């Protein structure tokens, strides 16, 4: 079975710039292999096929190279809607393999997160569960630091991130933090706080609220 | 007019079984691979199973192998993969593709996907709760707790709002049921002064919430 292995895995570029993804075969493909183009809830779109020649309706700004084992993506001018995963694929023998993929992402400069805490509802806690929420929105680079101090107490295997995929707009990230604990034990608590670290932060923001 | 089709997938229990339809338009599927590739939640692209031009010979991974059959109905023009003895790891997205020796030998039309989630657990449609906004410009949202299984849409004031709504992906709770939240930043003056309902679906529980999200009693 071929293998295809790409490089890099991720990668950051801005709008304008040339950008080139490699992949590599575990055995020589000739030129047989292809390049699609995948985002978020959506099928791939085939880019380039026969290694270097460009697909039906693919704007001339994607260009392929290579043949053996050695193959290249280039995008010569970074379009807006062109951060996507990248895949090659090998089509010379049965089974066809695909790479990794090559997580295109869009560089700008630092934004600060603003901060929200939200409270269990009152319709919530009626269940028995207490979830409390605590919001970064709109912010780059993706890496945060997100900590849950109940009581000037820190928190360990009980709250769980998500991560907005990258926005349409500012190119930003957004993240949801959520505290997840039982009524008694949410009951029998005050300071609820939820401390931010961030590059675009100057100092570590903490929103809290009283119980 | 040409298309690639896919409908079956679900929720199924570990060794249970799912047929995976592909329908193609505006042109013979018989003349094509129909290949099938999945993409389990966050990872790559795997082949799975493939069957040749006129329905000749039939290809399987290892992972699937003896599990599934690959084949098509050509009155209907359209392709199938049976799924018996499923298992939690055969849980991805689903897609179909048309492909050929002939140039371009890649993949040129795709079907859109379907989900084939493997679970003991049952369905179950989510509770919705206000994020009541705290105390410039401020915050609310939905929090969409415990469902079974995915997806699930969120959408703000009947589609009449959109700028600044963050629907973030579900996230899988240690007690083996999603949720997630959706989020939307509102100018401080218009609360209060303007209602703000979330409107969560739920397909596979056939759950339709809207929300009211109003500030807090204190």
């Amino acid at each position: 079975d071929i293998q295809m292995t790409q490089s890099p895995s991720s990668l950051s570029a801005s709008v304008g710039d040339r950008v080139t993804i490699t992949c590599r075969a575990s055995q020589d493909v000739s030129t047989a292999v292809a390049w699609y183009q995948q985002k978020p809830g959506k099928a791939p779109k085939l880019l380039i096929y026969s290694a270097s020649f460009l697909y039906s309706g693919v704007p001339s700004r994607f260009s392929g190279s290579g043949s053996g084992t050695d193959f290249t993506l280039t995008i010569s001018s970074l379009q807006p809607e062109d951060f996507a995963t990248y895949y090659c694929q090998q089509s010379y023998t049965t089974p066809p393999t695909f790479g990794q993929g090559t997580k295109v992402e869009i560089k700008r400069t630092v934004a600060a997160p603003s901060v929200f805490i939200f409270p269990p509802s009152d319709e919530q806690l009626k269940s028995g569960t207490a979830s409390v929420v605590c919001l970064l929105n709109n912010f780059y680079p993706r890496e945060a630091k997100v900590q849950w101090k109940v009581d000037n107490a820190l928190q360990s295997g009980n709250s769980q991130e998500s991560v907005t995929e990258q926005d349409s707009k500012d190119s930003t990230y957004s993240l949801s933090s959520t505290l997840t604990l039982s009524k008694a034990d949410y009951e029998k608590h005050k300071v609820y706080a939820c401390e931010v670290t961030h590059q675009g932060l100057s100092s570590p923001v903490t929103k809290s609220f009283n119980r | 007019e040409v298309q690639l089709v896919e409908s079956g997938g679900g929720l199924v229990q570990p060794g249970g079984s799912l047929r995976l339809s592909c329908a193609a338009s505006g042109f013979t599927i018989s003349d094509y691979w129909i290949h099938w590739v999945r993409q389990a939640p966050g990872k790559g692209l795997e082949w799975v199973a493939g069957i040749t031009p006129a329905g000749g010979y039939t290809y399987y991974a290892d992972s699937v192998k003896g599990r599934f059959t690959i084949s098509a109905d050509t009155s209907k023009n359209t392709a199938y993969l049976q799924m018996n003895s499923l298992r939690a790891e055969d849980t991805a997205v689903y897609y179909c593709a048309r492909f050929v020796f002939f140039l371009p030998y890649a993949m040129d039309y795709w079907g859109q996907g379907t989900l084939v989630t493997v679970s003991s657990a049952s369905t179950k449609g989510p509770s919705v709760f206000p994020l009541a906004p705290s105390s410039g410009t401020a915050a609310l949202g939905c929090l969409v707790k415990d469902y079974f299984p995915e997806p699930v849409t969120v959408s703000w004031n009947s589609g009449a709002l959109t700028s600044g709504v963050h629907t973030f992906p579900a996230v899988l709770q240690s007690s083996g049921l999603y949720s997630l939240s959706s989020v939307v930043t509102v100018p401080s003056s218009s609360l209060g002064t303007q209602t703000y309902i979330c409107n969560v679906n739920h397909k596979p529980s056939n759950t339709k919430v809207d929300k009211k999200v109003e500030p807090k009693s204190c």
